[PDB]
């Protein structure tokens, strides 16, 4: 499947990707925090 | 990416009972074997779903169930899971029977306030209420001088209203020091008012002041909303009898005295009834009898016992559970005379009695591999079935009670989980109730 819309997309549709050009940019980074729900966020969440 | 968790508030402390979570009966009303925290005791067990059913019938007053049976049988864990099983809502009232020695009251007084607060209400109570930041405050005076109205001009989110006010509403706002720019609430079915802050619109006009500042209320300065209130017919009771509500001088100042407890007389909780049979009749409220659980009862004196002849035949009264664990004892305040389970024959003829008897070494086991989980602690079966000798030759609390003692030594000298070893040094430095009145036998002449 990919290659077929590789060559369909290729002589219409630029890209960059940032790693090549955005080469004096900090990376991002990503932080994914876990939350622990309340006794009222518990009480309701149970309810439902 | 990278990845973070945070929870530190500590975890609530175990007790000696927070293992059991209910009575752990099947559908048909048969008991199985072990559930919700709980171990044999099939008939007892079997006896108590009988109740649970009984209290939630609401048609019955003054039956009374006595839990009778050797010391470490289990007669008030199955009296906490009772209180499990009627859920949160039905009032359970514990008590112990040496609480009738007041030095305010007599006991036989006692007894009446406990029945009359294992009866609950549930009330839905409708309050008006105005709020807003205060933007006018004006009062209008009159002769034999007299104060006729306060007017008052509020603010809120939505708007403005002005509102002609009784002079008892006035003295309350002079005494809460209320002035322009306040934030207030009044609720106008008590006459009470609440100070809040000063708005936030204001807050920035000092560099140093003492204020809080609150946002300006949402909503309409004028409304009304309904509030479900749970009560007990005691706490209705007392309240008349030394009042606090209103806003005069003399209730005021009877929230400072110290709170002397007083004989409530037969007079105000016949009026009491008299109002609450008129809520249910509105359909403004809900009766939810509950239980009185009186543990130890075999202490009360024989004057609460004859009492309870009576207070057990009133058409109010909650269902109630006592419970004891003596022989043929002397019946407090008699001197002479004895009976079973401590108590007079007279009383023991209006109860019903559930026999509660000895467990079996594998019984034992079994409580204790419960209890070590409960705990939060890891144990080797040899180590376990140590403790299963040990129980048969002393008594499963003694048995319980060196578990924890046994996993500081396993954590102390680094192993996970309690190994033999350490239940067997464990017993050797605490004695137990038997082997510690040996020693003191031996050496009688020295203590
Ligand atoms: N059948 C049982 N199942 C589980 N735990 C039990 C059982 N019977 C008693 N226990 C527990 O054993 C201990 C002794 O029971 P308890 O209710 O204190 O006995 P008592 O009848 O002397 O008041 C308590 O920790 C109790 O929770």
């Amino acid at each position: 499947q990919l290659s077929r819309l590789h060559m369909i997309l290729k002589p219409f549709m630029l890209r960059r990707i940032k790693k090549d050009v955005e080469n004096e940019l900090s990376d991002k980074i990503e932080i994914l925090m876990y939350c622990q729900l309340t006794s009222r966020q518990k009480l309701l969440y149970q309810a439902l | 990416k990278i990845e973070e968790v945070k929870s530190t508030t500590k975890t609530q402390r175990i007790a000696s009972h927070s293992h059991v979570k209910g009575l752990g009966l099947d559908e048909s009303g048969l008991a199985k074997q072990a559930a919700s925290g709980l171990v044999g005791q099939e008939n007892a067990r079997e006896a108590c779903g009988v109740i649970v059913e009984l209290i939630k019938s609401k048609k019955m007053a003054g039956r009374a169930v006595l839990l009778a049976g050797p010391p470490g049988t289990g007669k008030t864990a199955l009296a906490l899971a009772i209180a499990q099983e009627l859920g949160s809502k039905v009032p359970f009232c514990p008590m112990v029977g040496s609480e009738v020695y007041s030095t305010e009251i007599k006991k036989t007084e006692v007894l009446m306030e406990n029945f009359r607060r294992a009866i609950g209400l549930r009330i839905k109570e409708t309050k008006e209420v105005y709020e807003g930041e205060v933007t006018e405050l004006t009062p209008c005076e009159t002769e034999n001088k007299t104060i006729s109205h306060v007017i008052i001009g509020l603010k809120t989110a939505k708007g403005t209203k002005q509102l002609k006010l009784d002079p008892s509403i006035f003295e309350s706002l002079q005494k809460e020091r209320v002035e322009a720019g306040d934030v207030i609430y009044i609720e106008a079915n008590s006459g009470a008012v609440k100070r809040q802050g000063r708005c936030d619109t204001y807050a920035t006009e000092f560099d140093l002041e003492a204020e809080e500042y609150v946002p300006l209320p949402k909503g309409d300065v004028h409304k009304k909303k309904e509030i479900i209130q749970d009560v007990t017919l005691h706490d209705l009771d007392v309240a008349n009898a030394r009042p606090q509500g209103g806003q005069d001088i003399l209730s005021m100042m009877g929230q400072l005295m110290k709170p002397k407890k007083t004989e409530i007389t037969d007079k105000l909780r016949g009026e009491i009834n008299k109002v609450v049979n008129k809520y249910i009749d509105q359909g403004i409220a809900e009766l939810v009898p509950g239980v009185l659980f009186v543990d130890e009862v075999h202490m009360l004196d024989i004057e609460c016992f004859t009492y309870l002849h009576r207070a057990l035949e009133s058409s109010i009264a909650p269902i109630v559970i006592f419970a004891s664990n003596r022989g043929n004892c002397v019946i407090r305040g008699t001197e002479d005379i004895t009976s079973p389970h401590g108590i007079p024959l007279d009383l023991l003829d209006r109860v019903m009695i559930i026999r509660t008897m000895l467990y079996t070494p594998q019984e034992m086991k079994q409580i204790i591999k419960i209890r070590a989980q409960t705990e939060g602690i890891n144990i080797s079966e040899e180590a376990l079935n140590h403790l299963g000798e040990i129980g048969t030759k002393t008594t499963l609390r003694y048995s319980v009670q060196l578990l924890t003692p046994a996993n500081l030594l396993a954590k102390i000298n680094g192993k996970d989980s309690i190994e033999k070893e350490h239940v067997e040094e464990i017993s050797e430095l605490f004695y137990d109730a038997k082997s510690s009145a040996k020693i003191l036998a031996d050496q009688q002449d020295k203590y």
